[PDB]
């Protein structure tokens, strides 16, 4: 199967399916274990993309289909009213840290020369 | 019940869900004699260049000489300026770096533009 | 060469109660769904009819690829297991020993000696083992990747010397 | 009872 | 058949779900007190209530399947925890995974705001959320004692391959640019 | 100018020398000059050491110098390994080529002049092509030959017509007289052809993309010590052309540098890749050099005080762990009598030394801290974010594919299985051990003190 | 001491004294003094027999002064003569400024750890003087790029003159 | 003499040289060990100045 | 809690917008307006190193919690009565936040019902 | 490995236990059992609250001062 | 962990094929054929050899998994596999 | 696994944030993220441990 000659130079370089390593038999025996790939039959013009190491395309139990529509609608669940989530915060009947020395003004960087406007809280 | 498997490029199809692996008949059978007769003659040639005590060299494969020149020299000699190969070339080539033109030369001429005024803040922006 | 009808029913058994022990895993349960398992493969032992028996192999797989493990059971050693070829780290072929130093084989003598008498076996073996192999050869090669044994006395298997001096599953 | 080890030369 | 690693791992467990004045409690719980009690996110109070449930139930699971139950392994029996390397080993961490979150809780100086005054189902709610873990996970292994075939759930097996994200962000990113790449 | 004499002195050193000597006689002498070259970082301050009326150095020349002159003994010994079959009169003229390569770029760096440096610039050449073509090895050195020097030569001679015009127009080219006689590059369409001008030649010996198909086209199919002298130093030669021609193409160089930053900067990125799919082992570092080297492109290009200081940086470390990853690319080929990276798999259990080599080979091309390479690149990702926020995840994704080639060699080659046909791998001599030795330490016991080699502007 | 404590100053350091009221030994104490009494001695030994050698010879070294030059401003144009030295004084003075946002940033590296929790008041002095440095320092050499010169330095602050000149006319009215 | 000999090599020649590295060398060079002024808390008094930091006043007599 | 319940699920407008607490006049309704005052000084509450956080209205009852835990080292056992004493403020502190916010709550409840009550008396 | 360890590996058999190897096994569940719950009797405060949070109810318009819809 | 002999593997196989109902505790022998011999069948091996590779933890393959159907043979290739020698 | 990723390495990643805190509470809006990343981090991660069989997965 000569790969199509659209207009790359693959040339005669037969078409070998696009099948990782790693669906190739461990039992049987091969000559390089490693590769799980033998001697002198033609490889795959990309045998770096399917060696073991490297992208696999095994069979996965559940079809490709279903592998990203759970996937995707699990990260969508989250996004999506992780938005109604922060707009609607959820915190305890709690009012504001009263704070001292007018919300402690001098101490956190403010300019001490300039006189800060007055934040005072009486007791209830 | 269960739908079925439906095989994509990286989650391809098993033989065990195969039809045709159970369609088994007279014109495939005698086409899967020879596959393992073509690979019996060179899993022996290999051994026997493998187990020979004299040889003290690198069995060269010449299914990997071929990939070797099929994936660095041949793409050249079988090229052929069709015009698929110019959209590829073109969306591949210039195309990103028009890409990252429009998006670099935006926010060089906004940053130019903002310090020009003095809106972006280099207080503490010396080391340059 | 060929996965017959006999070979596929008996590794389609082998995958199969091999998940449903990834299953029930409890030694009861499993039992108890093996000889089911069992039971209802040889229920319809008698069915000559081969069309109906390929399809009978059509109900086995397609649900045993919806019935598998999604996280299969396997065992270190094989396919897939935590420990395959876990120990090629340490496996050196044989070959690498004749580079030693002479104070490296000064070291171990007397392996080294029996070492040599083993390459001894292999030198004037070899030409005999590959004369017997080609005048077993059948026309354009072998039919088959299996090999021929020893046809006469003395002569070693032919192409015995990698399958013999292969390094041991546990080197270290 | 043990066993021979082979290992790669490392006097040198 | 290993008392010693049995003792280690429940404890440990127990540490990592949140016993009450262990070391796991004295971070995790008071956690959970801080967290649910402040201007946060909705739901993201949710995980660590949900998640911690979880996170109590496969302390369960790792304890009813790998300990209790009956001994599937191979016939052969070669275990062993007799040596003192792994008896020492274990013990020094022991005392400290037993008595470690007193001597960092009380030494420390007061470093974060004291949680005083809450209601007392969320202050509980760290210990409560545990239970159920402890429960609902209890009885879902259970159910493999139970004489019945178990059928292959859809979000059994979602759980089973990591949620999927192994299988895809693994094969089609990396497929693709590299692709490219030649 | 002290360097200079002595390393013209050996010209007679190896020719004369008995026959079995010849190599030792070299190596020694390289050695012993690496004394004097070694006293050329030693320098003043802001001021260039100026020690002659056409001869002078300054901290961005003086890292320069030292490397090459440390470089030559590098190929001294990787030459032995495959030049003692040949004759006595070709080894003797392998070392004529590359002792001349040596009084080549021992002088362009040390020009005060624009043309004397151009004249010398591509003088260099000529001891090349003698290096591939002569002593190659596969059958495509030929057209090696070709594509390199015509690649060269076709960006070099504007910018000998570009030199003569300054010469006529403003007086001199002295690099202190355009310095201190400086005078800023109007917008005419003129300047912009002579800036373009001037600064193609440097591009071309700075594999650019779509600049650079001379890059696999030569470093490949060159014999050993022509690989390391022609990534080492060779590509640096441009380097330090573009650092002292940029003194006179201001303010141009600021809005003419976006058609050029960015073809480097996006070609940096699909270089690397290119890297990710290989199938030749000395093309990895080839095209791994050239997103290296299209990395400091950018760091001239804004010419900003960061971006030279970590282009001088980059620079050096590149070449010598560029020459490192070819060694050690050497000694596997030689024992394989292969280039091909599948072929030669599982090294590390037969050579555990020689994978350390290639361990840390890799991992300093990595550019982990604190090694020279992440202080050089960081210094230019620094400089790169100050001129534009988006360079980082453009540079900073090439740091993504860089961490992946390093160790996609290392872990098919010397990590997995081995294969079990190749019965060739001999132990490793103490030649290459201490050849990948002398140049592993250098590089890091420079980490400790690296301020010789930020630059001038440091 | 060696540095002088008004380029670098200290703030002067208050600790409280020890009073333990618990009855139980206190630990802290006892390292302390087995650290002073066994290893602390020792190397006092050996540096006091380091100081009294290095007293027995006493070679000096001394300051290397540079008199002030004509700067690229009064210097001719064209005139190569006196450009070099008043380039060379233009890149020494860089030198020179350089270490001074250095003993600002170190001034004010020291505060920030000193001050502890409390580094947003005590500090506030150390970060003015570091604000109008740096301000300071961007009308000085910066942005003139890798090929920095007196002459272009010169340029940038002819430029705020000219600005700054043209901006006060038009406001003042 | 196992833990000894392995202590003198391996916890006094470090110290040794570590201590003569700073008491020497780093704090020789100001600004290169800095330290956190101990909290002073109303009551204590100082070594050198001998002042007390004046008690803080009377609590509100908070009680459960 | 409760209040996230009527806010969300309900009418928003009985409770308070958690951002804005105290809306209304604090001086409005709480007269002799004697406002809390303060036991420490900023001088030592900055001498004694006090995290912004911690550095609250219970002030007095970190220093010296501070300073009996430092004096009677290493007996951590000790200085519990003190400790006491510091989430007893803390605790105050927590409650006098809760009257704020259903002050605000009968307030907010208040608000409306003064003005249906003059919306619709014509 | 070598024949005579300290516990024989024998097949399909209860494996034999030493005295030794039971004896910190409870200790450390005494322990943990000890140390879990001494200390829920020293301070039980920790896991019940030390102050009852009251609803907010039952407060009066006094403290709140929040005066009704009268005036 | 010690190795496994010869006689210990073939001691070792002797007890599981014992236990088996299907056949019968007198008439066992090493060299005994299985589907003939014991008067087993094709669909027996199966089970037997899992019961097989239980006990000893490794998994021999199926392509070697057919033909594995006579005692003393059943050693063989374990003893084989994992190269223990007395 | 037991050292790096377990107990080590792994919390190295949160102890970059903690030695950063007194520049990141700060900024309200990075913390809103960091909420969103750990929270559905534990709901996953607990997700998998669930129904996994590996003896390391598990508590990995
Ligand atoms: C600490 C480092 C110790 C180094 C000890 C020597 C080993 C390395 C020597 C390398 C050679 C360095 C030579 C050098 O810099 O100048 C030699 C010099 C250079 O030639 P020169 O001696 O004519 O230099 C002229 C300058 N004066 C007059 C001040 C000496 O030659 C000799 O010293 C002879
Ligand atoms: C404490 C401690 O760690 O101290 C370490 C010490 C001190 O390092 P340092 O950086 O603190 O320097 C201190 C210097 N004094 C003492 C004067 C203040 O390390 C050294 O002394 C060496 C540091 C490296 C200096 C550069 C060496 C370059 C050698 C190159 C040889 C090969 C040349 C040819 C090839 C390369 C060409 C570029
Ligand atoms: C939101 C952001 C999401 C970012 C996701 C990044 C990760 C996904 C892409 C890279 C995946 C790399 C990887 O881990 O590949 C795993 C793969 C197979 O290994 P494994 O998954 O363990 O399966 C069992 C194998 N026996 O093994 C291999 O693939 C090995 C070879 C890898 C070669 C390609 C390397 C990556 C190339 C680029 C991928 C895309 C990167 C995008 C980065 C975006 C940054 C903003
Ligand atoms: C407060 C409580 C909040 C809610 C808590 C819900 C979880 C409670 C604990 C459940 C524990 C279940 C368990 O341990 O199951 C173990 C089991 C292992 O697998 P197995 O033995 O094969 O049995 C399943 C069939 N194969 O595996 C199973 O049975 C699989 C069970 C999967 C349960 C998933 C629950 C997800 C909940 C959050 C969803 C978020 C969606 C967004
Ligand atoms: C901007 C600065 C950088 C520019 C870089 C790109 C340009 C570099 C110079 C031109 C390209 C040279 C490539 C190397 C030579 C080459 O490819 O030769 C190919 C071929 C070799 O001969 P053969 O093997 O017989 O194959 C014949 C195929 N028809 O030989 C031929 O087919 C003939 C080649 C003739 C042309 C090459 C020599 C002259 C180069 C300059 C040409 C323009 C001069 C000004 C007008
Ligand atoms: C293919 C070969 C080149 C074809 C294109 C040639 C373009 C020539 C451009 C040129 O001459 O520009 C004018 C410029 C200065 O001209 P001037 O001497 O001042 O005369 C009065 C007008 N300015 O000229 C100069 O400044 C001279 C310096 C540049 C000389 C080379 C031309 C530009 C680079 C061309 C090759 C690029 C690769
Ligand atoms: C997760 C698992 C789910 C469940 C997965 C297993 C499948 C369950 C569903 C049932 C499917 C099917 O009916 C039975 C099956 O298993 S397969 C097909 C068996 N078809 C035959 O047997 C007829 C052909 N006959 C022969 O091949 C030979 O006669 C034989 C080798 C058997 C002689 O051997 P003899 O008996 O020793
Ligand atoms: C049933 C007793 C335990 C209840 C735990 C509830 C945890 C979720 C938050 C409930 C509301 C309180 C926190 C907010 O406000």
């Amino acid at each position: 199967e000569p790969y199509p000659d659209d207009g790359m130079g693959y040339g005669d370089y037969p078409k070998l399916p696009d099948r990782s390593q790693q669906e190739r038999d461990p039992w049987y025996d091969w000559d390089h274990p490693d590769l799980r790939l033998n001697w002198g039959e033609p490889i795959h013009w990309d045998l770096d993309m399917y060696i073991r190491n490297r992208v696999d395309t095994s069979p996965t139990p559940v079809s490709w289909n279903t592998m990203c529509k759970h996937l995707s609608g699990f990260v969508a669940f989250m996004l999506f009213m992780f938005w109604v989530g922060e707009i609607y915060p959820s915190y305890q009947p709690v009012g504001p840290k009263q704070y001292p020395y007018n919300d402690l003004y001098l101490e956190r960087g403010g300019d001490p020369t300039k006189e800060p406007e007055p934040v005072v809280h009486y007791e209830i | 019940s269960f739908p079925k498997y439906k095989p994509s490029r990286l989650a391809t199809l098993p033989a065990t869900l195969d039809p045709a692996e159970y369609d088994i008949s007279p014109e495939t059978r005698k086409a899967q004699a020879e596959r393992l007769a073509i690979r019996s003659r060179l899993k022996r040639e290999y051994l026997l260049q493998y187990n020979d005590p004299n040889r003290l060299g690198v069995i060269e494969d010449p299914a990997l000489i071929r990939w070797t020149y099929a994936r660095s020299a041949n793409i050249y000699p079988n090229f052929r300026p069709t015009p698929k190969t110019s959209l590829l070339g073109a969306l591949f080539g210039i195309g990103p770096l028009f890409f990252w033109y429009y998006v670099f030369k935006t926010d060089r001429d906004k940053k130019e533009k903002l310090i020009q005024e003095g809106k972006l803040d280099q207080t503490f922006n010396i080391s340059y | 060469a060929y996965l017959t009808h006999q070979q596929k029913v008996l590794r389609l058994y082998k995958r199969a109660l091999r998940h449903l022990e990834s299953w029930c895993v409890h030694r009861d349960k499993y039992r108890y769904f093996a000889c089911l398992m069992r039971a209802r493969f040889d229920e319809h032992k008698n069915e000559k009819d081969m069309v109906k028996a390929t399809q009978l192999l059509r109900q086995a797989e397609e649900e045993f690829w919806y019935g598998q493990h999604p996280q299969p059971y396997i065992f270190p050693e094989s396919p897939g297991g935590t420990s395959y070829e876990r120990y090629e780290c340490y496996k050196v072929p044989e070959w690498c020993l004749d580079d030693w130093h002479p104070s490296e084989k000064a070291m171990y003598p007397d392996y080294f000696a029996k070492r040599e008498q083993w390459k001894r076996l292999r030198r004037e073996s070899w030409e005999r083992e590959v004369k017997q192999l080609q005048e077993e050869t059948p026309p354009g090669g072998p039919r088959t990747e299996a090999l021929p044994p020893a046809r006469k006395e003395g002569d070693l298997p032919p192409l015995w010397w990698h399958i013999v001096t292969r390094p041991r599953e546990r080197p270290m | 009872k043990r066993l021979f080890i082979i290992k790669p030369s490392g006097f040198y | 058949a290993m008392p010693f690693t049995t003792t280690a791992l429940i404890i440990g467990s127990l540490a990592l779900t949140g016993m009450p004045y262990l070391t796991g409690f004295y971070s995790k719980d008071l956690i959970i007190e801080a967290v649910n009690m402040s201007y946060t996110n909705a739901w993201a109070l949710l995980m660590t209530l949900i998640a911690t449930s979880l996170t109590a139930a496969y302390s369960t699971r790792i304890i009813f399947f790998a300990f209790l139950g009956k001994p599937r392994f191979p016939p052969l029996v070669l275990i062993n925890e007799n040596n003192p390397l792994l008896i020492n080993s274990i013990k020094r961490l022991l005392i400290g995974s037993i008595f470690a979150g007193f001597i960092i809780s009380n030494n420390i100086p007061p470093m974060t705001v004291p949680n005083t005054t809450m209601p007392l189902y969320m202050k509980m709610t760290a210990l409560i959320v545990t239970i159920m873990g402890f429960m609902l996970a209890l009885e879902l292994n259970n159910t493999t004692y139970y004489l019945k075939f178990k059928y292959p759930s859809q979000t059994y097996k979602f759980s089973n391959m990591l949620g999927y994200y192994p299988s895809i962000m693994h094969r089609l990113p990396t497929y693709h640019n590299l692709s490219m790449s030649q | 100018l002290k360097i200079i004499i002595p390393t013209t002195m050996l010209l007679p050193m190896t020719w004369m020398s008995k026959h079995n000597m010849i190599w030792i006689n070299a190596t020694v002498h390289s050695l012993l000059i690496s004394l004097i070259s070694l006293s050329l970082l030693n320098q003043l301050g802001e001021n260039s050491l100026n020690f002659s009326l056409t001869f002078f150095s300054d901290s961005l020349s003086a890292p320069l110098l030292v490397l090459t002159t440390w470089l030559l003994p590098l190929m001294l010994m990787a030459s032995q390994s495959h030049l003692s079959k040949e004759t006595t009169t070709r080894k003797k003229l392998y070392i004529t080529m590359l002792i001349l390569l040596q009084l080549f770029l021992i002088m362009t760096f040390t020009a005060t002049e624009l043309i004397l440096f151009y004249i010398l610039f591509e003088a260099t050449l000529v001891p090349t092509l003698i290096i591939i073509t002569r002593w190659g090895n596969q059958t495509e050195r030929l057209n090696a030959g070709l594509y390199f020097l015509f690649y060269t030569l076709a960006g070099s001679l504007p910018l000998l017509v570009a030199l003569v015009y300054i010469q006529n127009t403003t007086g001199s080219l002295n690099f202190l007289i355009i310095h201190y006689w400086s005078h800023p590059l109007s917008n005419s369409w003129s300047n912009i052809f002579m800036w373009l001008a001037c600064i193609m030649a440097f591009m071309v010996k700075m594999p650019l993309y779509g600049l650079h198909l001379w890059l696999p086209k030569a470093h490949v199919e060159a014999p050993i010590a022509g690989s390391m002298v022609l990534a080492a130093v060779l590509l640096k030669l441009g380097g330090y052309g573009m650092m002292r021609i940029t003194t006179i193409l201001n303010p141009l160089t600021n809005y003419m540098a976006y058609p050029f930053l960015m073809l480097s900067m996006w070609g940096m990125i699909m270089t690397s890749s290119i890297c990710l799919r290989q199938t030749d082992l000395k093309s990895l570092i080839a095209y791994s050099s050239v997103s290296h080297m299209a990395l400091v492109i950018v760091a001239i290009m804004i010419q900003t005080p960061w971006s030279f200081m970590g282009a001088t940086a980059l620079m050096i470390a590149h070449g010598l762990t560029s020459s490192m990853l070819f060694c050690l690319a050497n000694t596997n080929y030689e024992r394989v009598h292969s280039r091909t990276m599948i072929l030669a798999r599982g090294l590390q259990t037969l050579l555990p030394l020689m994978a350390t080599w290639w361990l840390m080979a890799s991992l300093t091309n990595l550019a982990l801290p604190p090694s020279i390479n992440l202080i050089g690149e960081l210094f230019i990702i620094t400089a790169s974010f100050s001129w534009s926020n988006i360079t980082i995840i453009l540079m900073g994704m090439n740091m993504m594919i860089t961490a992946l080639y390093s160790l996609y060699m290392l872990i098919t080659t010397q990590r997995g299985k081995y294969t079990h046909h190749i019965n060739n791998i001999k132990a490793s001599f103490t030649r290459e051990n201490a050849l990948m030795a002398l140049h592993i330490l250098p590089l890091l016991l420079l980490t400790l003190n690296p301020k010789m080699i930020l630059g001038p502007l440091y | 001491d060696s540095w002088d404590k008004d380029v670098y100053p200290e703030p002067p350091r208050r600790t409280p004294a020890p009073a333990p009221q618990t009855s139980l030994p206190n630990p802290v104490t006892y390292l302390t003094k087995i650290f002073d009494l066994l290893v602390d001695r020792p190397v006092t030994l050996a540096r006091e027999f380091i100081e009294q050698q290095h007293a027995k010879n006493r070679y000096y070294y001394y300051h290397r002064e540079f008199r002030r030059v004509p700067d690229i401003t009064e210097c001719e144009e064209k005139d190569i003569l006196c450009m070099f030295e008043a380039e060379m004084q233009w890149r020494r003075d860089y030198k020179v400024d350089q270490e001074i946002v250095n003993i600002i940033q170190e001034r004010l590296k020291a505060c920030q750890q000193r001050e502890g929790e409390s580094y947003r008041q005590n500090c506030a002095k150390e970060l003015e003087q570091f604000t109008q440095v740096s301000k300071a320092f961007q009308d000085r050499y910066s942005d003139l790029g890798a090929h920095y010169s007196a002459r272009k330095c010169l340029a940038k602050q002819k430029q705020r003159m000219l600005a700054e000149r043209k901006a006060a006319k038009e406001a003042a009215a | 003499y196992r833990h000894s000999i392995f202590a003198v090599t391996h916890v006094l020649i470090p110290v040794w040289i570590i201590h003569y590295y700073l008491k020497y060398h780093v704090t020789a060079k100001p600004y290169t060990v800095v330290e956190r002024k101990p909290r002073i808390f109303p009551g204590d008094t100082i070594l050198e100045t001998g002042e007390v930091i004046p008690l803080m006043k009377e609590f509100p007599d908070q009680h459960h | 809690g409760a209040h996230l319940a009527r806010r969300y699920l309900g009418d928003a407008s009985k409770e308070p917008d958690p951002l804005r607490m105290p809306t209304f006049p604090p001086d409005y309704g709480f007269p002799e307006r004697k406002e809390r005052e303060m036991v420490a000084t900023q001088q030592e509450m900055n001498d004694a190193q006090l995290m912004l956080q911690q550095r609250d209205y219970c002030a007095h009852y970190l220093i010296q919690l501070l300073k009996c835990k430092r004096d009677s080292f290493p007996n951590f056992l000790a200085c519990k009565h003190e400790q006491h004493d510091w989430d007893y403020c803390e605790h105050l502190d927590y409650v006098k936040r809760m009257k704020e916010f259903e002050r605000e709550r009968r307030l907010l409840q208040r608000k409306k019902r003064r003005e249906q009550r003059e919306a619709e008396m014509a | 490995a070598g024949g005579g360890v300290h516990i024989e590996p024998r097949y399909r058999q209860f494996p034999q236990l030493t005295r030794s190897q039971l004896i910190q096994a409870e200790f450390f569940s005494a322990t943990m059992w000890f140390w879990i719950l001494w200390r829920f009797w020293h301070d039980s405060d920790a896991v019940l609250g030390h102050f009852p949070y009251p609803d907010p109810s039952q407060w009066t318009d006094e403290e709140l001062g929040i005066l009704p819809d009268d005036e | 962990a010690p190795p496994l002999t010869l006689e210990a593997i073939k001691d070792r196989v002797l007890y599981v094929l014992k236990l088996y109902d299907k056949i019968d505790p007198e008439k066992l022998s090493v060299n005994s054929h299985f589907m003939k011999d014991l008067g087993l069948d094709s669909l027996d091996q199966v089970e037997i050899i899992m019961a097989m590779e239980d006990e000893f933890g490794f998994e021999i393959p199926d392509i070697d998994a057919e033909k594995l159907m006579c005692p003393q043979e059943i050693v063989d290739y374990i003893a084989d596999k994992k190269d223990v020698y007395e | 696994s037991a050292l790096l990723h377990s107990s080590t390495m792994v919390v190295a990643g949160v102890f970059l944030l903690i030695r950063f805190y007194p520049l990141m509470e700060t900024n309200k809006l990075v913390q809103t993220m960091t909420l969103c990343l750990g929270a559905i981090t534990t709901l996953f991660t607990a997700l998998c441990a669930i129904t996994q069989n590996d003896i390391k997965k598990i508590v990995a």
